[PDB]
DNA sequence: TCTCGCTGACCTCTCGAT
RNA sequence: AUCGAGAGG
DNA sequence: TCAGCGAGA
């Protein structure tokens, strides 16, 4: 009843009576799924850095007809891997490269077309990366950010 | 910038973390250590295992220029009472952990668990002298809360003593005549005779003569080999009947108490050491072990479960019969499941007790089984009956998410497996058990309020010379005498000469301490009730005296001048709640009157109506039922509910339908006012009952012998039923309801209110199995009754009705009567412990306790002055307290030059 | 979006009006609370940084410019970086990971907290939030909660629990159609499962899947009641669905009360890994999953044949089907070796494979801490005797045989990191050179020419590791006191612009040369295969190899971003082995715990008829007082398992044909009333059977799933097969006297754990030292070398005793009386001890604070 | 008489960030 | 020092 | 939070 080579070396005697129909899932699947939703590219602005950008990216003067935009974003390769991040005592993070765009329209001429569009790629801070074990390396110390149990948004009636 | 609000100047004075409670009441000290504690069975009571690593540092200035000449103080973290700090003589040991004596574990609540204790070094010569004379573990034989010994064999020692002294049928070596205990030991060691063999031994015993001399008595007694061997460590002066029985925890406790009463201090500590050694040795030799087969599952449970399930199914008759309301259904389900639980517990206990059938010399006799679980149970070492029935019977009912109980039962024990549903149900009880020690301990930590309300009292004089006292009566509420008259009167002076049944003959003259011999003499008489000198009716001003107090429970004899009785009383009252809330998780989160003897039906304070049938139905709300036998009135007290109808059954009612513990103790100590009570004010004898057009029916009560009447307003809605209740006593019940302690005081008296408070507190304490002496509650009540309002002062300096210290009013009245003036009349006021502590003369104590900003504002605007006469003030200003050793210095300070 | 969905669902759907209409016409329920993980919180912090950047952009662009406005100057990355750095490092939910063992890490990563920003408060929380709810079933473990103020608020995820798209916890259930259970699985949330009636896992089923019993126990609407087959809609997927990962590791959990199960689940997390990981003889079968998913064990990414084996590294030759077209075909697994932990324990990886052994995907190649052949091994199997022994196991205490200490079964390695930081100072008072003023010749020779200590040197208390002098008083880093160990690693950190001393250059370049040699060897190992293939673009491969080597060298030589004001940081790692002694906390998996009180000689321990003594002696009185019968059942089952292992070992000692071993092991695996496991040895080869028997010679491991474990009859049968009494109790003889104990004593093997509560870490003793500034009182910590707090309750105790002088000296002479302390120390040292207590400085502080409030408080003389 | 602020709710250890 | 997060009793 | 407390309305 042992197929893996590791288990074939020493098979544990199982006294269980109930057949197993669903195998135990990955124990750290919650952290991996959460950070993968946060990091991975989202075609829609529903989850992650994409949804975060669609919130306050259009910063502009009031009725100035010149707004700041962007096209996409990309996460670079980390300078150091986990082991030497722990050794050096530095955060294991990946630089964030975002391509922003700016549009210029005619002054007091909304009917006229946009005068010019300026797009350029800009570095925006360091985003810490989570290792394969679901943990974070911050300042050379290995850290875990636990999930939070908070009341679901909405309306409830209680006394 | 930080999220938390900035701490202002007042925040550094008030609160738990303020200057007072964090730096003046409690300081960090030098010469202190800490480590884990391990068990040393080789230690004596005055000894503990102190690692050399600590001793090199703690005694470093002493080393520069010692372990035996200088004791040390061991201290556990809670320190619920005084015995949480004790003095030991240290013996240097290798390693890091501290070796603690097994006997002081109960006093410290210590346990070899990962638990830790602190070490303190008395530096000055006086500190060492007081450590040796007061805080030594050898001087701490008796508990301060009650005269019971605090060091007691437990666990392994109890099991060893219970194994030695138990007997077996047809054991090896039965029936042989022995020349003494030494021969019994020789046959045991040689393997010729068993330890449980019923033999006949020649025992020489000593009993104290009239002059106190020891005279020997030699006789052949039917005993066992184990009891004979055990007799060798029993000191001279005790009867052989102490060991001639299967010794449980209670038996060993009683034996130690008897040894202390007869012989004294040093014989008691030597006897305790010998008992511990013998118990450890013979528990090791016994080879007692726990196994899965030791738990026997009776076949009666498999039928009791079905009976209870059918009972509840019938009780909930498909919700179509009616009366399936949530209040009635839940109560009846709980009652049925509790009945099933106790039935199964009894069945399993009965199966375990006589599980052993032993073949005698040609006879198949039956005896008490030697089952391991049972031997751990009745010995009383560790393991309650609830835990045992959880193991081998059922788990029963569990704690609800709310304060209530689960409707569904676990219907399974722990030897058999539990379903996941049943385990999920029991998780609720687990959460409740851990939450009680996590959060409810704050409610107990009541203790601080009791400490501060009473910390000022110190025994100041030998005796008042007064004659007032309080009635002492047994408690027979539960069908048996829970508190005999000996327990109430022991170690307390007598205010009035106790007279023998009849007249002109007095068994006990007044002003004599009722010790064990006097209590035995009183028990020789068939009936006795003694008026005992109390502390609430104490004529001493600014303190209490020894005679009105009684005997020092820890030291046995009469209390000395200088003892801080208030702190001891507060600790004794506050410990049991704290200790019992912690031990809640140990459990695991789990209609008629019948008399002992038949006879004619008697009643007291009963009003009843004739039913349609011949049966009598009670109408009064408060009715007591007591039976009389063919010889005398039977000694029980029972309560007959409103709707009740009347080994003989003499009462019947339905508890479900009428046709808290520490919260209750706090309510009693805070002098809470119930809404309902309405009782007569002044003894008159005539109630006018005049017709009044007002909605609230008005009652005018006019004296037979007095001209001035009294008028009261009695709302009809608030008090539906009103009685006559005339001139029996000022305070007679006019309307049904829980009596208010303030009204009870004002109308009946200080003694009556003290009796009410003491009884109501002790009922709650006794329901949980706690035993505390009544003098502590009397001290607390005395602290409650300290303020008086001077109505119609007359020649006194008091202005109109203002709250004033009762001692000041009494002193002023005495001075005026010396000069001939009339003096000031007053009425005693009942104040809760919080309010009474906040109303003290000293503002430093009040500021340290609570309400720091308000107390400081009052003292500042009023320009108050603190004389620093109490314990807390001298602790804060870092001087000698006016108690114990510093009492003489403080008296010298008061007398000045 | 989840909020809008909840708002629509609650009102069965101007928005403010509809709320009032239903108001005129349980919060702890799961449907009202959702899970917020690290990703969503990081997104929220990014939103905060981004709105700050947007405000800055609006402020900068309000001026307006023609062709002078670009994306660069408008935005700034400083606020976003600051916000994310604050979140990762200072947030309440960003916690220092528990790294005692793999189970602790798993529990921490699966932890759920009700506290945190936008959440509850522990002191404000009541009993309703802290109690178990009918919706906790399968989503949150009811057993595992903290024992302190955080009870009920801090919770652990169940084994099978997930989160849906909206963030609500859900559980898997087996769909029941037409009275037969169907293998398809539907995940249901609390509000979704409330409608349905769910059968129990403990429901007997036939071969076709129909329920055996006519009436099947179920639950509905938060209550459990008996149901017929027709109404059943869903069934539990497993018996472990409710317990968490930590609670599912306890064998025979249904025989314990939930209190002791909680205690065991918590104490499994403080278990310290030992020298050798020892598998649990009695287990559940979740050890492999925990060990694999913890990530402490090297797991073969691709299946292949092992090519190189070493303590430090393992090389796998990937199979032909698993190699990428551009891949050379070599997988290298470097192993962690003696690295410090968060809790100062040791992390070690040891290979569990041999050269040439075939390996498939997912196989364990190295064993992390507390892991034995891919199985979690938190402790050591110990032979326990439940019997009192002269009071040395009196009150929950534990007595340990000296053979346990001799065999180093519970010896643990603890690594301590010490750092020496040199800071910039004007006029150059601080020195870092090896030569220091007033330094002993032996101490100077202990350190290298660079001023740092040699790797591998034994250091005791009061020895300098790194040499430093500052004005010049010696600022050299030294071990504080007492702590002793060996220098296993030294790390030197210098910035890119920080000046490097030649001796410091020597040490740093030695370390960098070692790292570069390791990197070059690792690169050449993979390049050898490509070079051999080319022999059968050599210049291009050589150029690529040189470029990779240069990049690795540049990365190694890249200066570290040191904090401003400091030049160099030298870190010294000390490793020491802690041996068990009286005072060390020991515990099992069933809530039982204790402290070793005596190390008993081997001959004094109780021994069997065969002369084999027991290792651990436990008081039997602790078993029935508590409700942990699971420990007794595990003891019996471990005795049976060790009996089977002893029979196998006996057949191995005298040469026996493989047929007999195969027959016995097949009989042992086939034993049981009805077990799903069917181990067939006929499939195995002779060498495989011999290796299995070699692994089983120390005891056959047993798996007992929670709420599905072995029955008593099966344990008795296993005891029978091993030629052991079925009662589980054997006749023991006293070692000191040779006299048989009068009653049979249960003896078996229980899995004992060593907790991170060593007595040497806890033993402390202070005579005198530093005092606080605001109040002249001793400090308040062992690290600060402070005294013990003499709280108010202890003052009450001394008042009750009447110990006036002891209380006075503790209040004044031992604290807050500066003149009193100064005179008392001289009096004690001189031998003639007299004290004159004075006013505590804290009272003067109180007086000054009250006077600063505007209230005049004074000391009236008379 | 009833809202309405104001008051109240042991010891020890580890870690990092300010 | 303070705060946050844990842990032991 | 959850009580209990007196003092304004
Ligand atoms: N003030 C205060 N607040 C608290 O929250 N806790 C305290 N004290 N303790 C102290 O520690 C004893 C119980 O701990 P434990 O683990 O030994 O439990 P236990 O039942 O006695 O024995 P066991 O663990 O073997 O089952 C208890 O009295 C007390 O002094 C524990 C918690
Ligand atoms: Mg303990
Ligand atoms: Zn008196």
């Amino acid at each position: 009843m042992v197929y893996s080579y590791t288990e074939k070396k020493r098979i544990r005697k199982d006294f269980g009576k109930r057949p197993q129909v669903l195998d135990v899932p990955y124990l750290l699947s919650i952290q991996l799924d959460s950070f993968q939703k946060f990091i991975e590219q989202d075609p829609e602005g529903q989850y992650g850095l994409e949804a975060a950008f669609r919130s306050v990216f259009p910063i502009q003067s009031y009725s100035g007809n010149s707004e700041l935009q962007y096209v996409s974003y990309r996460l670079g390769e980390p300078v150091f891997d986990v082991q030497e991040c722990q050794i050096r005592g530095v955060t294991y993070s990946a630089p964030l490269r975002v391509k922003l765009r700016l549009v210029i329209y005619e002054r007091e001429a909304p009917e006229g077309t946009v005068k010019d569009i300026k797009e350029q790629e800009v570095y925006m801070g360091e985003i810490p990366l989570m290792t394969d074990n679901g943990t974070f390396v911050i300042n050379g110390t290995e850290r875990v950010i636990v999930s939070q149990l908070h009341r679901s948004p909405g309306v409830f009636f209680d006394s | 910038s930080n999220k938390r609000p900035l701490k202002s100047l007042a925040d550094m004075i008030k609160g738990k973390q303020g200057r007072f409670r964090q730096n003046l009441l409690g300081k960090r000290v030098d010469y202190s250590g800490r480590s884990v504690i391990t068990v040393g069975p080789y230690l004596r009571l005055h000894q503990c295992g102190l690692p050399k690593k600590m001793a090199l540092e703690l005694f470093k200035p002493f080393i520069y220029g010692v372990i035996r000449e200088h004791p040390v103080l061991l201290n556990r973290a809670p320190t619920l009472h005084r015995l949480g700090i004790q003095a030991f003589e240290p013996v240097l040991i290798e390693g890091k952990a501290i070796q603690l004596h097994p006997l002081v574990c109960a006093a410290y609540n210590a346990d070899f668990d990962g638990d830790q204790m602190a070490v303190h070094v008395p530096l000055t010569l006086e500190a060492q002298l007081e450590a040796r004379a007061l805080m030594m573990s050898t001087n701490n034989i008796l508990s301060p809360a009650n005269g019971e010994p605090i060091i007691v064999p437990s666990q392994d020692v109890v099991l060893g003593l219970y194994y030695m002294t138990r007997d077996c049928v047809n054991a090896k070596g039965e029936g042989m005549v022995l020349t003494g205990p030494k021969e019994a030991e020789r046959l045991y060691r040689s393997g010729l005779a068993s330890l449980h063999a019923r033999v006949k031994v020649r025992i020489t015993e000593y009993e104290k003569d009239a002059n106190g001399e020891l005279v020997a008595k030699t006789s052949l007694k039917d005993t066992t080999v184990g009891r004979a061997i055990l007799w060798m460590i029993v000191p001279k002066g005790l009867p052989y009947s102490i060991v001639n029985q299967a010794l449980g925890k209670k038996a060993i406790s009683k034996m130690l108490n008897t040894c202390y009463r007869i012989l004294g201090l040093k014989p008691t500590v030597i006897f305790a050491d010998q008992i511990m050694y013998t118990g450890f040795a013979y528990a090791a030799r016994s080879g007692a072990s726990v196994g899965i087969d030791d738990m026997v599952i009776p076949e009666k449970k498999h039928e009791i479960i079905s009976e209870a399930e059918a009972e509840v199914a019938e009780i909930q008759e498909q919700f179509q019969s009616g009366l399936v309301t949530a209040g009635e259904r839940y109560n009846k389900v709980i009652d049925i499941w509790a009945a099933a639980n106790d039935r199964v517990s009894k069945a399993m206990m009965d199966n375990l007790q006589t599980e052993t059938v032993i073949n005698r010399d040609g006879q198949e006799e039956k005896q008490v089984s030697f089952n391991s679980i049972y031997m751990m149970a009745d010995s009383g070492a560790r393991g309650s009956a609830a835990q045992i029935r959880q193991l081998a019977g059922m788990r029963g009912l569990m704690a609800k998410p709310d304060g209530s109980i689960i409707e569904t039962p676990i219907t399974a024990n722990f030897r058999e497996g539990l379903n996941v549903l049943q385990y999920f149900i029991s998780t609720h009880g687990a959460r409740k058990g851990l939450a009680d020690t996590a959060l409810k301990t704050a409610n107990s930590g009541l203790t601080r309020r009791l400490v501060d309300v009473a910390q000022d009292l110190v025994v100041t004089e030998d005796d008042c010379g007064t004659h007032e006292g309080i009635m002492m009566t047994p408690v027979i509420e539960g069908g048996d005498v829970k508190e005999p008259l000996r327990d109430r009167v022991l170690g307390r002076v007598t205010a009035e000469d106790v007279l023998k049944p009849g007249t002109a003959d007095i068994l006990v003259p007044r002003n004599t301490l009722l010790h064990e011999q006097w209590c035995d003499l009183l028990e020789e008489n068939s009936v006795d009730a003694v008026k005992v000198r109390s502390v609430v009716s104490c004529d001493t001003d600014f303190g209490v005296c020894a005679h009105c107090y009684g005997r020092d429970l820890a030291r046995g004899h009469i209390i000395n001048k200088g003892e801080a009785i208030g702190v001891i009383a507060a600790q004794s009252i506050g410990e049991p709640g704290t200790q019992l809330t912690m031990r809640t998780f140990h459990i695991g989160g789990a209609s008629s009157i019948q008399v002992k003897n038949k006879g004619s039906i008697k009643l007291s304070n009963v009003k009843s109506v004739v039913n349609s049938s011949g049966k009598l139905v009670i109408t009064s709300r408060n009715t007591e039922l007591k039976l009389i036998d063919e010889f005398g009135r039977t000694k029980e007290s029972y309560k007959v509910p409103y709707g009740a109808v009347l080994g003989e059954t003499v009462a019947n009612w339905d508890p479900h339908t009428m046709p808290g513990g520490l919260p209750r103790v706090a309510d009693l100590f805070e002098a809470r006012r119930p809404k309902e009570p309405a009782i007569l004010a002044e003894i008159s004898g005539i109630v006018s009952f005049g017709k009044e057009t007002k909605g609230k029916r008005r009652l005018v009560i006019t004296p037979v012998d007095g001209s001035d009447p009294y008028e009261e307003m009695i709302p009809k809605w608030r008090q539906l039923n009103v009685f006559e209740g005339e001139r029996v006593e000022r305070g007679d019940v006019i309307s049904d309801g829980p009596e208010a302690p303030h009204d009870i005081l004002r109308l009946r008296g200080v003694h009556a209110v003290t009796r009410y408070i003491v009884n109501e507190v002790q009922d709650v304490y006794r329901l949980q199995g706690v035993k505390i002496n009544d003098k502590h509650i009397e001290v607390i009540v005395r602290q409650m009754l300290r303020k008086a309002t001077i109505v119609n002062a007359g020649s006194s300096d008091f202005l109109e009705g203002e709250q004033v210290e009762y001692s000041r009013v009494k002193i002023a009245n005495r001075e005026l009567e010396a000069n001939g003036k009339v003096g000031a009349t007053y009425s005693r006021d009942l104040l809760g412990i919080t309010k009474a502590s906040l109303a003290t003369e000293s503002f430093i104590s009040a500021a340290s306790f609570q309400e720091t900003t308000r107390v400081l504002t009052e003292a500042a605007v009023a320009g108050k002055r603190d004389e620093l006469r109490g314990l807390k003030e001298n602790v804060i200003v870092g001087r000698l307290i006016p108690a114990g050793t510093g009492y003489a210095y403080h008296q010298d300070r008061m007398r000045r030059r | 979006a989840v909020g809008r969905m909840k708002f629509n669902r609650s009102l069965l759907r101007d928005d403010i009006i509809d709320v009032m209409k239903k108001l005129i016409d349980d919060i702890d329920h799961l449907g009202n609370r959702r899970i917020r993980s690290v990703g969503e919180m990081a997104e929220n912090q990014f939103r905060v940084g981004l709105v700050r950047v947007e405000r800055a952009v609006k402020e900068r662009l309000s001026l307006g410019d023609l062709d002078t406005l670009m994306p660069q100057d408008m935005i700034n990355a400083k606020p976003i970086s600051a916000a994310v750095k604050e979140f990762f490092g200072s947030s309440q939910l960003s916690q220092f990971m528990d790294q005692n063992n793999p189970l602790s890490e798993i529990t921490h990563k699966r932890r759920i907290s009700a506290l945190g920003p936008g959440g509850l408060t522990r002191e404000r929380a009541g009993f309703e939030v802290r109690d178990v709810h009918p919706t906790h079933y399968g989503r949150v473990c009811p057993i595992e909660t903290p024992e302190g103020p955080n009870i009920g608020l801090i919770n652990s995820l169940s084994v099978y629990a997930q989160t849906n798209e909206y963030g609500f916890l859900e559980t898997p259930y087996r769909k029941v159609t037409d009275g037969v259970v169907t293998d398809e699985i539907h995940y249901l949330s609390a509000i979704e499962e409330g409608n349905y009636v769910i059968a129990q896992a403990n429901s007997n089923l036939d071969e076709e899947g129909h329920f055996v019993e006519d009436l099947v126990t179920c639950r509905s609407k938060g209550e459990s009641s008996l149901f017929s087959r027709d109404q059943v809609d869903y069934m539990d997927v497993s018996t472990q669905q409710v317990v968490s990962v930590g609670a599912s590791l306890i064998p025979f959990l249904e025989h314990d009360d939930a209190n002791r199960a909680l205690m065991g689940a918590n104490m499994q997390r403080q278990a310290v890994p030992t020298l050798r990981a020892d598998k649990p003889l009695v287990g559940t079968g979740m050890e492999r999953a925990v060990a694999v998913d913890s990530g402490v064990t090297a797991v073969a990414k691709r299946g292949g044949v092992v090519q190189y084996v070493d303590a430090s590294r393992i090389v796998i030759k990937v199979n032909e089907d698993e190699m990428y077209p551009g891949e050379a075909g070599i997988d290298i697994y470097n192993l962690t070796k003696y690295t410090r932990s968060n809790q100062n324990t040791c992390i070690n990886q040891m290979p569990c494979v041999s050269l040439g052994e075939p390996v498939e995907r997912g196989d364990v190649l190295a064993d992390g801490p507390s892991t034995d052949l891919g199985e979690l091994a938190l402790g050591q199997n110990m032979r326990v005797a439940f019997m009192p022994w002269n009071g040395y196991n009196f009150e929950d205490s534990i007595l340990v045989s000296e053979r346990v200490v001799q065999e180093d079964r519970f010896t643990t390695i603890h690594i301590q990191e010490l750092a020496c930081v040199s800071r910039d100072t004007k006029l150059g008072p601080e020195e870092i050179t090896a030569d220091i003023p007033n330094v002993g010749e032996a101490a100077l020779s202990k350190l290298d020419e660079s001023g740092i200590v040699y790797i591998g040197a034994e250091v005791t208390g009061g020895d300098i590791l790194v040499g430093k002098v500052t004005p010049v008083k010696d600022s050299s880093l030294r071990v504080p006191n007492g702590v002793s160990g060996t220098v296993i690693d030294v790390q030197v950190f210098t910035r890119d612009g920080v000046e490097k001393d030649k001796r410091a250059l020597e040490i740093e370049e030695m370390q960098l040369k070692q790292a570069k040699k390791d990197l070059s060897e690792e690169l050449q190992i993979l390049e050898a295969g490509l070079f051999s293939r080319i022999r059968a673009q050599y210049d291009e491969l050589k150029h690529e190899f040189e470029k990779k080597l240069e990049a690795k060298r540049r990365k190694i030589t890249q200066g570290d971003d040191l904090a401003p004001g400091v030049l160099k940081i030298v870190k010294v790692y000390l490793a020491v082995k802690r041996r068990i002694q009286p005072g060390d906390k020991m515990a099992g998996r069933h809530g039982n715990k204790g402290v070793i009180s005596k190390i008993n000689p081997i001959e004094d321990m109780p021994y069997d008829e065969n002369g084999t003594p027991v290792d651990i002696v436990l008081n039997p009185l602790g078993v029935p007082s508590r409700m942990n019968i699971g420990q007794i059942l595990e003891t019996h089952l471990g005795m049976a398992a060790k009996g089977i292992g002893d029979k196998i070992n006996a057949m191995l000692k005298q040469q026996q044909e493989v047929a007999k071993l195969r027959e016995f092991i097949q009989r042992a695996y086939d034993l049981g009333a009805d077990v799903r496991q069917k181990v067939d040895l006929s499939t195995f080869s002779d060498e495989e059977v011999m290796r299995l028997a070699e692994n089983l010679r120390k005891g056959m491991p047993i798996a007992t799933p929670v709420f599905d474990g072995a029955k008593e009859a099966e344990i008795k049968e296993l005891l029978k097969l091993g030629d052991l009494p079925t009662s589980g109790q054997i006749r023991l003889y006293d070692g000191r006297t040779g006299e048989q104990f009068e009653r049979p004593v249960t003896v078996g093997y229980m899995y004992m754990l060593k907790l991170n509560h060593l007595v040497d870490d806890k033993m402390h003793a202070r005579s005198t030292g530093s005092y606080s500034l605001v109040t002249q009182q001793p400090l308040g910590g062992k690290a600060q070398f402070g005294g013990q707090r003499f709280g108010e309750m202890e003052v009450w105790a001394l008042e009750a005793y009447g110990a006036a002088y002891t209380l006075q000296e503790m209040l004044t002479v031992k604290s807050d009386d500066v003149n009193g302390r100064t005179k008392m120390y001289k009096n004690i040292v001189d031998g003639n001890h007299q004290m004159e207590p004075g006013m505590p400085e804290s009272f003067n502080v109180l007086l000054k604070e009250i006077r600063s409030l505007g209230i005049n408080i004074e000391l009236e003389d008379e």
